[PDB]
Order: structure tokens, then C-alpha cells, then sequence
């Protein structure tokens, strides 16, 4: 682990011994879905497969486009498809959904198990399987409910920003496919010029609420959205408002352990100074003088 | 002479010393895993390697802490006299537990006093030299020389350190009766009288006198 | 760790427990920098640096062309200027310092934490970051005053001989930017051979102490020099005329060791022995009869 000495954060592991990361004078990428060019054929959803090596289930049609119907650990990208009157008139709003590859990352902070989620000065956010103990605690530290547990060994998956081709030199797989161009990649810097390009010709076109998805509650995403109607981003099938970090899960994670250690280590104090200071509970202690 | 026991020690001496080997257990695990990494288990004394590094030398400093207060309540017991060379000539006598027969015994016996500087000489030692190899802090200060003779000598002294713990728990768990005199403060009599003659008459004495002084 | 098969020595290591090295069939490579073709420029700072993914600070001028003042985590190649006239007319001396990947590396031979340093079958030294526990031991161990501690994640790093290119078949970064070609690479054979060479048209202008710097007391050297004045290696800002790995260390990680494993082994069954062959020492062991 660690041979690329470039990693900025490591699940569980204290932070006065932080993991190598010499290597990390290295520019952010970032992959932006601009969902007003999407035009919902799935092309990412096989092109990723495919590139990955992995295949999920023949599922069923249970009324709706939508297929898989869910992440997986053998779908690490999903098409989610939305029908909508809310803004005056029919729209079909389609949004590829996966992991966001957060800044600060909330799978990455609930993980109790060392080495297992890394944070790399790129951005990317990727499982170390080795050290996965299958807990699922990542699933419910993610604000976006991105984590799949695969049953055959018990160990989480999701959309790895493709770092085997990343790291090389080459954009993923599903950026590349994509028919439209509605997915673009690059470094970070130069996708949120693009966004902002997209945000002012959809403002010309009418959507006064055009917007930039990149939340500010994770540290901004390695993976955002260019949105017609960014004031209402649950009409992208539940895109979270405003996403954060659970309140729960940040104290759980952060003040209770301190908190409990130093309980910890008072009550060995207090109950061994308080063997020693009064001395055993014997049957008699005074036929003893 | 009418009671199961006598004082040893105080509480206040005997929370420090306690408190010491809670340090040293941690501190020697440690130091002995840098030493002998073929021993992997205990690269996890502090949790972690990485962590072990960072803390040995601040649990050391604790230990040498507390050292200096036993050094300043303990040490005026400690000094050699003439009447210690009984004891170091009948050594092999004193091992195999016949040591009231040969020796003049006061409060602690001329082993323990042996002991005891051995033990304040390398935690001197271990303190000036460990200042000298600490990373990220003090090292840097010192010509790189000097720095590799104090790892040299760190490294020795803390194996004859231990080695002498090995020595002063074993003795202390063979003459019967001193761990609950360490952990509750009181020694019988006929123990004072066995192990440490000279010291019980002077509190018997003390006692009796004072009490004698009193005017019952 | 392990996955080339070809680790000749590792850190921390019992000997009867060698690491894998099945795959030790290779030439041994090295670097030949011929101080007397260096024009000072610098390249290989800037080469280094940029291939390495590390910035250093910007420092400041105190006087001398030498910047940064010194190796450091972030700076693992530097430039060392030396004006003298103490053979006789003003020269000045500029020598590329840095790592010298040694046969027998100090650096290792010091270190505590199994696996931290390693030594590939090809020559290279190289430091294997997530074992590093940051004690710094290798520091003095080094003949050369080569390792650097990153007070960011409290670990060495020095020059890796960029075996991230020379692994693949490519020269280091540093040899192939050299202006001047003054650093030089290949097999450590042909590398001896071109510097007998240079020393041989050294001698022919006039420097009648021109020589090879490739040290007996490290078992010789993956980057050598090729030297005006080799009877007088200090010129050259302090690098030292016969290296060797220091008295103090060898004893330390040399005998010490197995003499104080004899005493706690010696020790506790004189001790053990002693309590069963006596017994006791409790109050009465007379009325017990
Ligand atoms: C008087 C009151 C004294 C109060 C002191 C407060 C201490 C709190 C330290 C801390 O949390 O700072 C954390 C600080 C910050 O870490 P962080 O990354 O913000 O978060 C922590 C991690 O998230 C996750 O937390 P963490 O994993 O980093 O926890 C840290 C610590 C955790 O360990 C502790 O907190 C205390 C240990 C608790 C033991 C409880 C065992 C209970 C089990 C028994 C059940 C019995 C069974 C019935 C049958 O582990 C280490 O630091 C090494 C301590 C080794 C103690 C060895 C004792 C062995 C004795 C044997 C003789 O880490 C530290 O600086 C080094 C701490 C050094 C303290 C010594
Ligand atoms: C009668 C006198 C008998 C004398 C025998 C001489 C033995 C010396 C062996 C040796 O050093 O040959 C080394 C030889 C050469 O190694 P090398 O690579 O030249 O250098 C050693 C490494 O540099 C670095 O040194 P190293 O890490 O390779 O050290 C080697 C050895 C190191 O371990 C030892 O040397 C002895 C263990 C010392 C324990 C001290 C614990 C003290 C802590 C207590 C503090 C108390 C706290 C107060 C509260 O570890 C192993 O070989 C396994 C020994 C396992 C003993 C398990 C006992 C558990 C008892 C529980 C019931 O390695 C061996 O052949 C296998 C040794 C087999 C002996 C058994
Ligand atoms: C008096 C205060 C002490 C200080 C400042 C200190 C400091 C250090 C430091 C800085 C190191 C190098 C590794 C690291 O940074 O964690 C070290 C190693 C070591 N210490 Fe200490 N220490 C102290 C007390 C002790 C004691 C009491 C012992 C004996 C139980 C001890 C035994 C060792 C040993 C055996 C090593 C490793 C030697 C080797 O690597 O061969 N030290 N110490
Ligand atoms: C389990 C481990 C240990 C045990 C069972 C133990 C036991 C004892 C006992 C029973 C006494 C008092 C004996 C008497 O009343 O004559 C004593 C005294 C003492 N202990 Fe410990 N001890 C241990 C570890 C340590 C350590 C690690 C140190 C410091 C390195 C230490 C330092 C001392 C000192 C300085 C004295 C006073 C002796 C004198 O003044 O000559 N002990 N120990
Ligand atoms: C030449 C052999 C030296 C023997 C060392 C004697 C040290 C010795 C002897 C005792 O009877 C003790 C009883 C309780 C606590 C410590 C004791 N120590 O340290
Ligand atoms: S490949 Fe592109 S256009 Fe097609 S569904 Fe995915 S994001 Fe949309
Ligand atoms: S399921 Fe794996 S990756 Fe998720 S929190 Fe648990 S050990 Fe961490
Ligand atoms: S979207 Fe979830 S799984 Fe992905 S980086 Fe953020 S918290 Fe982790
Ligand atoms: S970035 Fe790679 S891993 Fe992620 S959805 Fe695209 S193809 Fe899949
Ligand atoms: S690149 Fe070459 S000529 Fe330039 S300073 Fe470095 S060794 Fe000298
Ligand atoms: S600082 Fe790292 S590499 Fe150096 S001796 Fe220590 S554990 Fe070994
Ligand atoms: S010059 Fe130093 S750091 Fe480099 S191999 Fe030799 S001993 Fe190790
Ligand atoms: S061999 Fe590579 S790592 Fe070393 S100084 Fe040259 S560029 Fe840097």
C-alpha cells in the first residue's frame, strides 16, 4: 500500500500518523455531467461495466426506463430518469448517478478499518479491498448512498473515477463514451470554467436557475453536475440539497472517542489509586491490630 | 509489638512507583520491539508502530519524572556504608535465603541499594541520550557523531535497565510478602525482623520511645 | 511488497529469513556523474523535482548560488558549489549530491521497522513508505547524510534512482536532462568503463589526481563520480574520502544484538532454575517442619 506517495487521507487511522503523501504537488480532476445534454442511453452504464469487468444481474421492468434499478457492486453507475410538470411544463430530467469522490469524503470517515477507503491528491476516492471487513459503515457515512456491499465477499464497491486509467494518463471510460459529450473530464479547474460556460448559455435559453452542483457541505465534489434547475436538485430523481456529513455520524466519529478515552483511562486510574489508597475488602481487617 | 503489621510505605510513594511500571511495561515493550523487529507483536505496544515511535520517548520522560521524585524520597536510605559488606561478601548465602544469618540489614539491604542506583544511573542515561536520538525534536541540534553514540549507548542502557527490572521483580516476588507491603504499605513484624532487622529494631525503638517519651 | 521477486536485502530482517530474490539475474545499473563536464545549471534539481510530482519552498539567497541550501523531503537531488584555490589557481567545484545507493547502505542496516528500506537486485536502494515508522535512525546510519523526514506524514524519502522509470527500461530523469552530459547511465560495468576513460583524458590535461569516486567502504556505489582531484573528495563540499558505515552503528545493529538476546535468555532460566532449585523466601520455611 501507499507505493504512489501520494495519499491525503486514510479511513481510521490517527491523525498524528498520517499516511505518505510526499507526491502531492499534483493538479485535481474532476468529471463534470452537464444533464442538460444527457440523453439517458446508458452508453456509461456499459462502457463502465465493460472497462471494469463486472456484470450485474438480467433484471425486470418494473415500470420505468430505469435499469438496474440501484448501485450495485456490479453497477457502479446508474441512469436515474425523472418526469416532471413542477416547472410549467412536461420534462424529462435524466442524471447519471455514482460515487460524487467528495473532498471530504463521509464513507472515508465513518470506515473503521485501516487502509480501507483512500483519498489520493487527485482527488480520487478509492477501496483498498484488502482491508474491507464488510461492516457496511461507509454506507451510511455517505451522504449520496453510494457504497454496495457485493455478497460473494463481503466486501463494498463503487465507481472508482477509473483511477487504472487516471493514473496512466488516460480519462475513464464512461467520459469517454458518452454520445453527447454531456460528460466531460479534466482537471478540476478547467471543468468548473466549462460549467460556468454551460450555467450562462442555459441562463440565455431561459433557466434563470441554472446552476453548478459542486457542494460545499463535502468540500466540493471530483464528480459534478451542470443543472437546469439547480435551486431544486431533488427533482433530479432525490439529488440531495445541500448535501453534509451527518450529524450523528460526525460526533460518533469524532468528540465520543476522545471523549471515551479519556473516561477510559480515568476509570483505571481512579480504580487502581483507589485499590492502592484503601486497601482490600477483607472479612477482617481489624483482628489485623 | 502487638500488631500484624508495620508501615512500609507511604501511599504517595507507593501510587508513584506503581505508576512507573504502568510506564515501563509500555516504554521497554516498545524499546524492545525497535531493537528485536523479528518480535512483531510488540511494534503494537502503542497501538501501532507508527505510534510506538511517537510515544516511547514521552511515557520515557514521564518515567524519569517520576524517578527524580522517588530519587529525592528514597535516596538517604540508599547510601552505602561499611556495614554493607557483610552482605556483598556473603552473596551466595543471601541467595539461598539465609541472608539474616550473614549480613546487618537495615531498611533496604545493600542489593537493593545496588539496584537502586543502577536503576537512577541508566534512567539518567536513557533521559540524556534518548534527548539526543528524538526525532523530529532535539536531534537535529547535535553533530551527527554524537547522535550515533547516544544510539549506540541508549540502546545498551536501556537493555541493562531492563535487564535489572527482570532481576528487582523477580526478587520481589521471591522474598514473600513484599508486593502486598508495595501495593497496601504494611509489612509484618516477624517479616521486618526476617528480611530487615537493624530497620524493624529502629522503629520498634522509635516507636516504643516516643510513645515511653509521652509519659503513659 | 515483494510482487518483483528480485530484494537482495530488506531492513529489519532476521537473516535466516531472506526476502524473495529468485529473480536476482539482472545487471546491476548506475549513475556516473562526471563533475568535471558540470556546468552548475541546475536541470537535474528542476528534472527530478517535476518527473517526482514534489515542490520544495521558495527559500532565500544567504550568499551562495546553492538552492535549496540542502536535500530535503521535497528536494531529493541538489547542486553544491565550492570555490577554492588550494590547488593553485581560482576553480570552481560543483557537485550533484543526493543519494548514493550503496552496496551495503547504512540507511538499512540502521532501520527498525521490517520492510521500510529495501535494496533491489539491479542496485537500487529504494524506501518502502508504508512501513516507515519516522525514527530517523537511518539518518545516522547514513554514511552520506542522505535520508530527509517530510514533517507531513513523518517519513524519509531521498532519490529512488527513478526505478519507477528504470524498472520499465527508461534512465532516471535527471541523466537524460543533463545539459552538458556530465551524468551518464547504464550498466554499472559500462559505467566503470567510461569513467576510467574520462579519468584517462583528466590526466592527459594535467589533473594528475583525477579519479573514480565509487567507495570500498559501502561496497562501492550506484552513483559514482568521476573527480579532478579524487585525493581530495572534501574540496567538493565535504563529500567524504573513504566512506564507511559508522563503528558505533556496526556495533549497535551488529553484536549488541545477540549478546543481549544470550543475557535475557541466560537470565531468565538462571532466574527460573534459582526459584524452583531454592523455593521461596517466606517468613517461616522453619516451622514448616
Ligand atoms: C486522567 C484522564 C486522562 C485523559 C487523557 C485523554 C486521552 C485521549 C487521546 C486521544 O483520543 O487523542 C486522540 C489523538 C487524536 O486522534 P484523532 O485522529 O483526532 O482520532 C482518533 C481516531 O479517530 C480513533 O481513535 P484512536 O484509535 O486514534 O484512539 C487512540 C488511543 C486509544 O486508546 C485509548 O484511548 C485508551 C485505551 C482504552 C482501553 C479500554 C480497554 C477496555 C476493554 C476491557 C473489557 C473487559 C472485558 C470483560 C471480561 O490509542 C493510542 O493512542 C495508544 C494508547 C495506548 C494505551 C496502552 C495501555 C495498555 C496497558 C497495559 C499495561 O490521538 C493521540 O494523540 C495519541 C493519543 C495518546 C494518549 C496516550
Ligand atoms: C543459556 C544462554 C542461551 C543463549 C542463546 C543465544 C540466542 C541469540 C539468537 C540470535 O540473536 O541469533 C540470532 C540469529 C541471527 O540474526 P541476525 O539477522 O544476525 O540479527 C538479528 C537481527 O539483527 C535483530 O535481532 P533479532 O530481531 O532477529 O532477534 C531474535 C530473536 C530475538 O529474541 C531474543 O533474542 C530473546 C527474547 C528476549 C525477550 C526479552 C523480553 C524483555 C521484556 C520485559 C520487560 C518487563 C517489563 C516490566 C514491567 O527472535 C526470534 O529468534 C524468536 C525467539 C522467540 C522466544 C520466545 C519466548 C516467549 C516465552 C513465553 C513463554 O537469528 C536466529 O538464528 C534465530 C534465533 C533463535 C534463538 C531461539
Ligand atoms: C528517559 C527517557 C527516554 C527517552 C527521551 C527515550 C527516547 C527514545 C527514542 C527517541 C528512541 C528511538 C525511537 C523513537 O523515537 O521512538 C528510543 C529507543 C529506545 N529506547 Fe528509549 N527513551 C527513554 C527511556 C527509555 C527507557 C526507560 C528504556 C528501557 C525500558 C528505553 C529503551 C529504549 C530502547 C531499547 C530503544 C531502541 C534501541 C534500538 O532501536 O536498538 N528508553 N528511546
Ligand atoms: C511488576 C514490576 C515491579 C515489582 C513487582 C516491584 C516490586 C517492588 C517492591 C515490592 C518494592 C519495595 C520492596 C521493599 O519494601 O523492600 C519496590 C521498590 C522499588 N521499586 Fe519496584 N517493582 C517493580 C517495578 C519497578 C520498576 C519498573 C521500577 C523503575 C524502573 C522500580 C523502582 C523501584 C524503586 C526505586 C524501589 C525502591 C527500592 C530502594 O529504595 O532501594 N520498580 N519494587
Ligand atoms: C549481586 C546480586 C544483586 C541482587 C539484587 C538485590 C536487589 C533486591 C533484593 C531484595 O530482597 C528485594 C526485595 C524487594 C524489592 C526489591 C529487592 N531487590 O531489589
Ligand atoms: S453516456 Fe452520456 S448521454 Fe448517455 S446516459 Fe450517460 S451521461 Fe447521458
Ligand atoms: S464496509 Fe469496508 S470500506 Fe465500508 S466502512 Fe466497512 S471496512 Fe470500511
Ligand atoms: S459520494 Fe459517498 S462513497 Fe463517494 S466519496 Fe463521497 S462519501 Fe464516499
Ligand atoms: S469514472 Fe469509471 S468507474 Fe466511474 S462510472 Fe465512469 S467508467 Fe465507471
Ligand atoms: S544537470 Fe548536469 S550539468 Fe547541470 S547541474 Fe546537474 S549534473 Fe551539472
Ligand atoms: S525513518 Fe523510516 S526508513 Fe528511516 S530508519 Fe526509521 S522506519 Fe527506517
Ligand atoms: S547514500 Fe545513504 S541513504 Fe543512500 S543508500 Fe547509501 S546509506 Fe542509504
Ligand atoms: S535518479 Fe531520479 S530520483 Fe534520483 S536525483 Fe535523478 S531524477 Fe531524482
Amino acid at each position: 500500500a501507499m507505493e504512489t506517495q501520494d495519499i491525503i487521507k486514510r479511513s481510521a487511522t490517527n491523525s498524528i500518523t498520517p499516511p505518505s503523501q510526499v507526491r502531492d504537488y499534483k493538479a485535481e480532476v474532476a468529471k463534470l455531467i452537464d444533464v442538460s445534454t444527457c440523453i439517458g442511453c446508458k452508453a456509461c452504464q456499459v462502457a463502465c461495466s465493460e472497462w471494469n469487468d463486472i456484470r450485474d444481474e438480467v433484471g425486470h421492468c418494473v415500470g420505468v426506463y430505469d435499469n438496474p434499478a440501484d448501485l450495485s457492486a456490479k453497477s457502479w453507475t446508474v441512469m436515474r430518469f425523472s418526469e416532471t410538470e413542477q416547472n410549467g411544463k412536461l420534462e424529462w430530467l435524466i442524471r447519471k448517478d455514482g460515487c460524487m469522490h467528495c473532498e471530504d469524503p463521509g464513507c472515508l470517515k465513518a470506515c473503521p478499518s485501516a487502509g480501507a477507503i483512500i483519498q489520493y491528491a487527485n482527488g480520487i476516492v478509492d477501496f483498498q479491498s484488502e482491508n474491507c471487513i464488510g461492516c457496511g459503515y461507509c454506507i451510511a457515512g455517505c451522504p449520496f448512498n453510494i457504497p454496495r456491499l457485493n455478497k460473494e465477499d463481503n466486501r463494498v464497491y463503487k465507481c472508482t473515477l477509473c483511477v487504472d486509467r487516471v493514473s496512466v494518463g488516460q480519462e475513464p471510460a464512461c467520459v469517454k463514451t458518452c454520445p453527447t459529450g454531456a460528460i466531460h473530464f479534466g482537471t478540476k479547474k478547467e471543468m468548473l470554467e466549462l460549467a460556468e460556460q454551460r450555467v450562462a448559455k442555459l441562463k440565455a435559453r431561459g433557466y434563470e436557475h441554472a446552476g453548478v452542483y459542486n457542494p460545499e457541505g463535502v468540500g466540493g465534489t471530483h464528480v459534478m453536475y451542470v443543472l437546469h434547475h439547480a435551486d431544486q436538485p431533488e427533482l433530479y430523481h432525490g439529488l440531495p440539497k445541500d448535501p453534509k456529513i451527518d450529524t450523528s455520524v460526525s460526533l460518533w466519529k469524532g468528540a465520543l472517542k476522545p471523549l471515551a478515552a479519556a473516561g477510559f483511562i480515568a476509570t483505571f486510574a481512579g480504580l487502581i489509586f483507589h485499590y492502592i489508597g484503601i486497601g482490600p475488602n477483607k472479612e477482617v481487617d481489624d483482628d489485623e491490630e | 509489638s502487638k500488631s500484624k503489621m508495620i508501615v512500609r510505605t507511604k501511599f504517595i510513594d507507593r501510587a508513584c512507583h506503581w505508576t512507573v511500571v504502568i510506564c515501563f511495561f509500555l516504554v521497554a515493550l516498545s524499546g524492545i520491539s525497535f531493537f528485536f523487529p523479528t518480535l512483531q507483536w510488540l511494534t503494537q505496544t502503542f497501538g501501532t508502530p507508527q505510534m510506538g515511535r511517537i510515544l516511547h520517548p514521552f511515557f520515557g520522560i514521564a518515567i524519569f519524572v517520576a524517578l527524580m521524585f522517588m530519587f529525592v524520597r528514597f535516596v538517604h536510605h540508599n547510601i552505602p556504608d561499611k556495614k554493607d559488606i557483610p552482605w556483598l561478601l556473603n552473596i551466595v548465602e543471601v541467595l539461598k535465603g539465609n541472608e539474616h544469618k550473614v549480613a546487618d540489614v537495615g531498611k533496604y539491604n545493600a542489593g537493593q541499594k545496588m539496584m537502586f542506583w543502577s536503576i537512577m544511573s541508566m534512567i539518567f542515561v536513557l533521559l540524556v541520550t534518548g534527548v539526543i536520538i528524538w526525532r523530529p525534536y532535539f536531534a537535529q541540534y547535535f553533530p551527527m557523531q554524537v547522535v550515533r553514540y547516544s544510539l549506540l549507548i541508549h540502546a545498551a542502557a536501556g537493555i541493562i535497565l531492563i535487564h535489572a527490572i527482570l532481576i528487582h521483580m523477580y526478587m520481589a516476588f521471591w522474598v514473600k510478602g513484599s508486593i502486598k507491603g508495595m501495593i497496601e504499605g504494611k509489612v509484618s513484624r516477624r517479616w521486618a525482623k526476617k528480611h530487615h532487622p537493624r530497620w524493624y529494631r529502629e522503629i520498634e525503638k522509635a516507636e516504643a520511645k516516643k510513645e515511653s517519651e509521652e509519659g503513659i
